[PDB]
């Protein structure tokens, strides 16, 4: 099982069926946060996908092979959120995003509050390209959350 | 374990809804990989 596309991580160990992240499926490599599978194994129908490359400090990891995703935002246009939330159906949320400012440079930030649970899903520009994965972010002065569009 | 089900293609929806806002914040990254506002 390994169609492009975004898929759920799902695991047994608590109550039931729980959603620990999402993640990003293209060139046959599996895309997550670091954060999510902390570099556990993963199983994909009879087949098993095992860790490739992971870096705790950008919070990803990559699957089967090396990190594939390079598109970056433009700086300038909208963005789309393809939240996958626990429970719930994909669903595309258009921005504008923001900007984290540190030492080494600036990122794109997006202000979506999802579930943790939602942590991996995709950040697409028009042309349809990952930019980067929503999940590892921060709270600010109201509460609610800023993610940065973390790419690799 | 761990395990990942297919939840849908890589697309823009045209009719997508907008929202969320655009901060510009002075954020730091710990060698943990959390950000911390600065
Ligand atoms: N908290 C708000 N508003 N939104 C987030 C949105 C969904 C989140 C998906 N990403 C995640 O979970 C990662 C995992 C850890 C990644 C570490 N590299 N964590 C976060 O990126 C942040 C920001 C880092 C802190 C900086 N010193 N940590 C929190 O946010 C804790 C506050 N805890 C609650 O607020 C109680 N739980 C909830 O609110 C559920 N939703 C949330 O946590």
């Amino acid at each position: 099982e390994t169609t492009d596309g975004v898929y759920r991580v799902m695991t047994r160990r608590l109550l039931g069926s729980t959603q620990v992240g999402v993640g990003v499926m293209q060139e046959g490599v599996f895309h997550t946060m670091w954060h999510v599978t902390k570099g556990a194994a993963l199983r994909s129908g009879e087949g098993r996908l095992d860790p490739y490359w992971g870096d705790v400090k950008q919070d990803l990891v990559s699957y089967c092979g090396p990190w594939k995703l390079d598109a970056a935002w433009d700086g300038l246009s909208e963005v789309q959120l393809l939240a996958v939330p626990p429970g719930e159906r994909a669903k595309n949320i258009q921005t504008l995003p923001g900007i984290f400012k540190t030492k080494d440079g600036d990122i794109g930030a997006v202000a979506l509050d999802y579930p943790a649970g939602t942590s991996g899903s995709p950040i697409l520009d028009k042309c349809g390209r990952v930019i980067g994965l929503y999940g590892n972010g921060v709270v600010i002065k109201n509460g609610s959350y800023v993610s940065a569009i973390t790419q690799g | 374990d761990m395990y990942i089900e297919r939840a849908g293609d890589i697309t823009w929806e045209k009719d997508a809804e907008v929202t969320g806002n655009s901060p510009r914040l002075d954020v730091a990254l710990d060698e943990s990989g959390d950000f911390s506002l600065v």
